Parts: structure tokens; C-alpha cells; sequence
RNA sequence: UAGUUGGUGGGGUAAAGGCCUACCAAGGCGACGAUCCGUAACUGGUCUGAGAGGAUGAUCAGUCACACUGGAACUGAGACACGGUCCAGACUCCUACGGGAGGCAGCAGUGGGGAAUAUUGGACAAUGGGCGAAAGCCUGAUCCAGCCAUGCCGCGUGUGUGAAGAAGGUCUUCGGAUUGUAAAGCACUUUAAGUUGGGAGGAAGGGCAGUAAGUUAAUACCUUGCUGUUUUGACGUUACCAACAGAAUAAGCACCGGCUAACUUCGUGCCAGCAGCCGCGGUAAUACGAAGGGUGCAAGCGUUAAUCGGAAUUACUGGGCGUAAAGCGCGCGUAGGUGGUUCAGCAAGUUGGAUGUGAAAUCCCCGGGCUCAACCUGGGAACUGCAUCCAAAACUACUGAGCUAGAGUACGGUAGAGGGUGGUGGAAUUUCCUGUGUAGCGGUGAAAUGCGUAGAUAUAGGAAGGAACACCAGUGGCGAAGGCGACCACCUGGACUGAUACUGACACUGAGGUGCGAAAGCGUGGGGAGCAAACAGGAUUAGAUACCCUGGUAGUCCACGCCGUAAACGAUGUCGACUAGCCGUUGGGAUCCUUGAGAUCUUAGUGGCGCAGCUAACGCGAUAAGUCGACCGCCUGGGGAGU
RNA sequence: GGGGGACGGUUACCACGGAGUGAUUCAUGACUGGGGUGAAGUCGUAACAAGGUAGCCGUAGGGGAACCUGCGGCUGGAUC
RNA sequence: GAGAAGGUGCGCCGGCUAGGGUGAAGGAUUUACUCCGUAAGCUCUGGCUGGUCGAAGAUACCAGGCCGCUGCGACUGUUU
């Protein structure tokens, strides 16, 4: 484009939003959650994934996932969710931090314990 | 309707050394007459005339070192609507000073080399290699 | 938008003003974005970037705005006043029920919210403020401590020797390899932490006494030099120094399939699970879970959130538009942008210089202090700016005068389906009339529906009516584009070509705005030959709304008005200038020996090949997509959606 | 005693509050219109070769659905 | 639609201040059923400021109830 269009409509820097709507602008957030599913991934996949619904304290009701091996996680339990964008599954953008308020971490985990939450033995 | 004369006596001599021409010959003015002066004494053509009486042209015959010509490149900078003015300090230097710049000064049309010396900024008109 | 926008007269305030009022006048602002909506305290600076820029305004500093909510004035040098006054409201509390009281957006602190943020400290010794200057008195600003790996910078967690290459571990071709001089063993070292002793600097003063100067009428008082004497620190067990103990007091975290430094066994078998993207897992997994080994960083390491880079991915520096997304359907034209050629003037741009400014800090450069560094700090540059003066005159602007190469006029002359209004033809189709004549016609891969002795098709004669315009006809013409083919009259636009005079830059492009817009369709009125959506029947067909067959209405045609889109196509905006060739063709002048089936050259069109050059390639290539200018339109992953 | 002053009275200005009619913005609503995805399933076979009737673009009419026919345009059209 | 809805002003007594219309004392002169044009008067409009009286100022008779949804018939009209 000439100088003498541009001094008339000036370049206008288009802009993004966050992949992470909720939360907005921190980095966990508690929530209680409400269902325990068990869904079933896309098609390359086969397996059985592990999503629990969460109502936070901003009143927003988003899937979540839980990572790890096994979960204690009945209803009405708080949690600390992250974010994080899983792949696999549709709809799922956010993580749950193990081991914080409820969820307690794993057991017997020897590699990379700092992630899930697992004490030193 | 031609808006800018200056812009197509580079266009002609740009050509003709590609048509491995020898003599070429454009209409005059009283600015192309003396930017033609300073391609010489840099040395980039033969020479130059003024040979008419109502129409006055301007016949340029062009140099050839070898098969390739002695000028390789040349744009206009300050081009009408753009209007491009540098004082000394932000003067360019093409090629770390291998190429020569054409600044029409307060003192005339001269080179880069010889304004800078004697501290005169002004407006740059072309970049010859 | 009606104190709205000016004027006048009078008030009002430290001070100019519609600040206010009384009449006068009908103005003012706006596409250079007023008005309105949505959000946000700005700035010196911080964070990225090579740079241009891009985000952002914690601590420190300047300015503004508030002090439970909404008002209002007083006092005063100066407030429309955070610990003042009055009022109204909301909310707590007191009461003898009549009435009262209060405002932590001061320092601590509690409750609440939240992913998340500290002690109801110590003092007036320092620097400062207020009052009194006579010392003193106040100070939750200051100066200091407490808490928190919240960040940057520094130091420890020992050093040397030591191969029977020990056990022990893991792997193995069973030989060994590896953990590994690493341990153990032996010889030394003691910073920090602990313990003991010592120990500055932050202190300037004030009191008291003495003395000398000047004040004076009176060296009485008092002020000032100076001397002498005495007194003062929150920090504080100060920094710092010496001695003692002994190797004792002190290492994790992620990762190892590719990007990407670093690997093999064991479980698991489309399960559990992994993941920043590619994607692994179905019975041998260097990707899941473990075990050895190894690599990165270290008092920290990892994930998440959030900006700038990489992103030439909004391209000023620094991109694009024949087919990848991207040139309006074409014109004319206002605001605006750009300007052929000679002088002359001027100095608004432009360059050079001087002065005033651009707070201090921060960044950068050279130094100086803390055992080094972070940190503190002296001097300089810089802050790209804005303004006032002085000079230069090439280019642009402005002004004055000219010139004819752009552009336009006058004069001959050709070529054309360029428009509009009437008129007139000939061939063919159909309907109708009449004669002759008699059994099928028509249709199709093949048939059937249909039409026929109530005389069809054929064939001859006649009448009426409607629309299209063979051959010429061609990469041929004309028009701004859509479009435009019978012949003649009638009005009427522009282009070509030659000669010659004149005007003397009168030009280009064009957001908004104005027009002309195929076909289908829509409104009122005409008109009804053929063709033919919708439809009807036959056939084909698992099925056939479809293709094919026999019929057949709106429409197609004309007048008037509307709609505005198309593969509205050269998938290529208009305008101007340069760049090898060859073969065609429309129209027009040339030159030329002349008989030419002539010759060559030159403009205005329209075609086929082709060198440089460009292009991702295909391919364009004097009718550019080549080399360059002036203005405009437009593009930013696919769907969602031109919705 | 005058002058002057205060207090009362009264007009102006003004906050709270009350009234009517509008905008605009979120929150939600029985039933409806499409879109995206999915992996099962049914009905077909429209498009890509002359895709078995050459496709597409505009427009109208029709149809379970892809789509079919009419009028005009286009080569991004292949056989010769 | 619509005088939608809905709201304010209104009495007497003065103080000023804009006019409007007739008119004629005179002149123009066409000299007479003529053109122009005053004063004073009567007369019809208004304006903006004071005072004042009452629960009450279009003080009596006189004279719109308004708005939101929906059926049917375009309307004014005519009919036992
Ligand atoms: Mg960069
Ligand atoms: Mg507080
Ligand atoms: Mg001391
Ligand atoms: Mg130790
Ligand atoms: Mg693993
Ligand atoms: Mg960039
Ligand atoms: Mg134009
Ligand atoms: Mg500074
Ligand atoms: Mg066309
Ligand atoms: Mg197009
Ligand atoms: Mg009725
Ligand atoms: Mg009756």
C-alpha cells in the first residue's frame, strides 16, 4: 500500500484472546466439583479418560481432568485447578493440581515427584 | 503525462545497458545537465552534449569495462511524495563508501564525498553503485 | 447547541472572561470524526528489540483527584478543609426512652474476600518539621529491629594420597564390563556456623566557667571569636580482630523417541496411562510404571499464568494482488494527492550555527568507596524535542515574466452490425379455405401415448398473422463496458489521417457523490407464429420426481416504469516513458523504376512465434506478468460466513 | 433619642426525596431456525475420466434428499 | 397515530412599554362623489414588572375519562 493510504487508514494490529477464559488473569483457582465422568477420547486413541465438572468461586461450570493413577475424588470435594490444554479429549482445557487441598497426591512414585505431589522417602 | 523527469533518465540509462547501446539521447533540463557533470567526474560515461536550439538534448555515451557495464545499479530515493532530506549525521554511505550518493546541497549538486567534508547536508537523489 | 454564539449596559472576584444579569443580533461547532457509547489517573521512566517499534505506568520522584454518601459556607496568608463547623441520609453504639455518640483510603491489628501478601515492636541519638529562639517539648513521616528462598550478588557443604580395580549393585556373548580412586585406608586443613576475649565509626552540640573583640553614655547587659571544664548512641553482645573444638554443622530437582545435551534392561500388554507439537501402548515399549546408568542446572529446581521476541505473520525501515486469500461491472467528477520547460524575486520548507529550555533520579561512559560483587557515589555525554535570532539558495513551495515538446481548437479527408424514430421486403413455419387423391402418418435403441376414410400425410391454389434476418461473414469492425448483423430515409455521438495556423501547461488520478447497468424476474397496457420452465401422458426403470417421446401455460415480442447482481473474464485499475527480432491482418498516408500477383518505411488497431529479463512453476514477453514513476481499490489460516 | 447592630419575617438559589414517559444494557423464558462434531445405523450415488445427461456462475419454477429443467454467459473442454 | 401520554400559567390594583385602526390641520391639483397627510378622541391588540386578597382565581351554568392486548368488517354510509 502507497504512504498516502496509510496516512489515511493506519495499520491496525490485529489481536488474540486467551486460550484460558476462565481464571481470569491468575494462575490456580479452587473449585468443588459436581460429576465424575469417564469419557472415551477421539478416534486414534482408544482408552478410557477421567473428567470431573467443576463449579469455581467466579460461578463459571467447566471439565476439568485428573491426572495420576487413582482418585479419592468424591462430590462436593474442593480442588485447585490449573490450566492446561489436553489434546485427546474435547472440551477439556484445564488440569487439577494433586496432592494441594483434597485430591492428596499419589503413592508409591519415585520419578518426578514434584509433579502429582508425592513426599520424599 | 510524465511526473517526474529525473527518475527517467536513470530508466534510459538503466535500459541501455542492458540493449548494449552506446549513445543515448533523452530530453535536457537544467538539473539533468549538471547531474550527468558529476556521473563523469566520478567516472561512469564517456561524456555528455547539450546539442540542440529549442528542443535541447542530452546524448550520453556509456562505458563498458567488460562485457558487463560499470554501472550495475541505481535507484531513486527521493522520489515525488516522498521527499527524502538528511542532515549529515544521518547521511548514508552505500557499499562502505564504494558507491557514490548524488546530495544536492546548499552549494550545488555534488556527491556524498565532497558535502561531508564540507558539513553541508541536504537531499539525497540517487544511489549509484 | 438557546447563556447556546457574539454585542452593549450594570454587577461580581486578588485578577481577564456570559463569571452573572437586562435587553439586542441569529449565530457557533462538525467527516482533519463534533456528539454519543465502552473503558482507563497521567508523566519522568521500567520490560523486550540489532534497530525502527511494541506492550506497560508496582517500589522511587513530579502533577492531579478524593477522606463513610450528597450538599454548604465560615475562619483565615493560602481550605470549600483526612484527627474542624452546619444540614440531609445510610450504618453501628449508648439511654433514666427525653436524647445522644461515631467514621483506620494514618502505624500496628481483627473479621471477611481471595490462587495469594508481614509485629497490637524499639527509640528522638541522627537528618527534618512545629512552637519558644532560653533551654526544651511533641513527631506510628524519619532512623532502626522482627517475620517471608519474595528477588538480585557473594561464600560454604572439605583438600591430598590411595587398584587386592574390595565387597555390594546393575548388565552380560558368561569370558567379563560398569558403578570407580569413587569408597575404605593414610596424611593434613578449620572460613562460615559455635565458643571466649577485645573493639572503632555514625558526636554535631548543650551546660558551666574564663577571655578577647563591637554595642554603648556605661566593654554593665547582650551578640560574636576563642579557651578551659563537664555531659550524649535507639542500633548494640556494632562492624571488625585475636584464641579454642574438630572433617566434625551443612544436597537436592527436572529430564534422557525427534526438535534437544544425555540409555539400556524389568513390569504392562489398545489395559492402565503419557503428552509443547509430531503422536506412542494390540505380548520382545530406548516415549507408560520401575531399576541401574547418564546429562543439565544448583540453595534452589520445576509447572501454570502474563507481555515482548523468533513473526518480513499489519512489512515507515521491511511484504503482496494471471491461476495460492486479494483489481470495484464500467464511466464522469467534487475534497484531496502529484506537476513539462526558461529567467527573476522571495526565504515558507531544507542545511549550518548561536542562545533559552528539555526537573533530579534511571540508562550509557570515565573514575572513587563497602575484603570482592550486588550496592552507594563524583565528572561527562545524552534526553532524538520546542522556541527565538544569524547566514547560505541547489531542490520543493509562493510570486513575477516567458517558451512549445503535454493538452485543446480551427481545415481537408476517409472507415464503421455506434445510437434513436419510422417505413418496406423475400425464403421458411403454423392456422384457415378449395381441388385432386386414398391408406396410414408421425416418432424411436426399439416401441407406445398421439393423428387418421367424420378423407390425414402428400400435392396444388388462396388468405391472414407473428417473430427472426441464410450466402456475404473473417484471430473482421465499432462501442467506455453490457452490447451491436435485411434494405432506405430521417435526425445524432466519437475515432482515424494529412497539411496549416492559433491558445501557451489549460494536465493526471479520484474517498465520498452522480450516471449507464446481459439474462431471468416485477407493475399497467397491447400482441400470441414458433420455441418452451411449471404441468399432463407414454416409455425406460428394484425405483425415475430425471435423461428420451407426444402435448402444453407463464414467458420470450412492443410501449412505459422498476430491480441492480453474473465464470459482468484478458480470472490482469487507469495514465506516462525506455527495451532484440520474424510472420500475418484491418485503414491511412508516404517514398518508389513502373508493368506490377510491386517495393521499403511510418503511425492507429488486432493475431501467431521468440532473445534478454522476470516467475514457486505453468507461462507472459512494444497489446509485459520486463525496467521505472503518479494516484486509488483491496488481502491476512480453514470452517462458522458474504451468513 | 437618632445612627448602626442583632433576632425574627419573607423572596431568590439549592441537596435529599416523589411523579410520569423513554432509551440502553445484562440475567432468564414454553416453543422454534440453522451450524459444528461423533464411529455405529438407513435411503440413495450428485461430483472427480467425455464419472457415465460436459461441468460450473447468475436467476426462476419444482422436488424425500443429493438435485432436475428453463434462459443467458463461461472454458477452469476432450474426442476429432 | 396525536389535542397520544403528561405538566405549568390564569383573580383584582397600579407602574412602565410596543403597536394597530379610524381621522383631520394642512398640503399635492386631475380642481372636485380627489390624492396625500396630521392633532385630539374613540377603538382593537399586546408585552414585563410591583402590590394585594382568600381553603379555594377557566371560582357559577357551560365541558374529552385515559392506556395495553386481541376477533371480525378496509373506510364515510344504509337496514327490519
Ligand atoms: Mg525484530
Ligand atoms: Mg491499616
Ligand atoms: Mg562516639
Ligand atoms: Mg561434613
Ligand atoms: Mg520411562
Ligand atoms: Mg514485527
Ligand atoms: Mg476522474
Ligand atoms: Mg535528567
Ligand atoms: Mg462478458
Ligand atoms: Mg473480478
Ligand atoms: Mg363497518
Ligand atoms: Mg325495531
Amino acid at each position: 500500500a502507497t504512504i498516502n493510504q496509510l496516512v489515511r487508514k493506519p495499520r491496525k494490529r490485529m489481536v488474540d484472546k486467551s486460550d484460558v477464559p476462565a481464571l481470569q488473569n491468575c494462575p490456580q483457582r479452587r473449585g468443588v466439583c459436581t460429576r465424575v465422568y469417564t469419557t472415551t477420547p477421539k478416534k486414534p486413541n482408544s482408552a478410557l479418560r477421567k473428567v470431573c465438572r467443576v463449579r469455581l468461586t467466579n460461578g463459571f461450570e467447566v471439565s476439568s481432568y485428573i491426572g495420576g493413577e487413582g482418585h479419592n475424588l468424591q462430590e462436593h470435594s474442593v480442588v485447585l485447578i490449573r490450566g492446561g490444554r489436553v489434546k485427546d479429549l474435547p472440551g477439556v482445557r484445564y488440569h487439577t493440581v494433586r496432592g494441594s487441598l483434597d485430591t492428596s497426591g499419589v503413592k508409591d512414585r519415585k520419578q518426578g515427584r514434584s509433579k502429582y505431589g508425592a513426599k520424599r522417602p | 503525462s510524465m511526473q517526474d523527469p529525473l527518475a527517467d533518465m536513470l530508466t534510459r540509462i538503466r535500459n541501455a545497458q542492458m540493449a548494449e547501446k552506446t549513445v543515448v539521447s533523452m530530453p535536457s533540463s537544467k538539473l539533468k545537465a549538471a547531474v550527468a557533470k558529476v556521473l563523469k567526474d566520478e567516472g561512469y560515461i564517456a561524456d555528455f552534449q547539450i546539442s540542440s536550439e529549442v528542443k535541447p538534448q542530452l546524448s550520453i555515451e556509456l562505458k563498458y569495462f567488460e562485457g558487463k557495464p560499470v554501472i550495475e545499479e541505481v535507484k531513486r530515493i527521493s522520489r515525488p511524495g516522498l521527499r527524502q532530506y538528511k542532515s549529515v549525521e544521518q547521511l548514508p554511505k552505500v557499499r562502505g563508501g564504494l558507491g557514490v550518493s548524488i546530495v544536492s546541497t546548499n552549494k550545488g549538486v555534488m556527491t556524498d564525498r565532497a558535502a561531508r567534508a564540507a558539513g553541508v547536508g541536504g537531499e539525497v537523489l540517487c544511489t549509484v553503485f
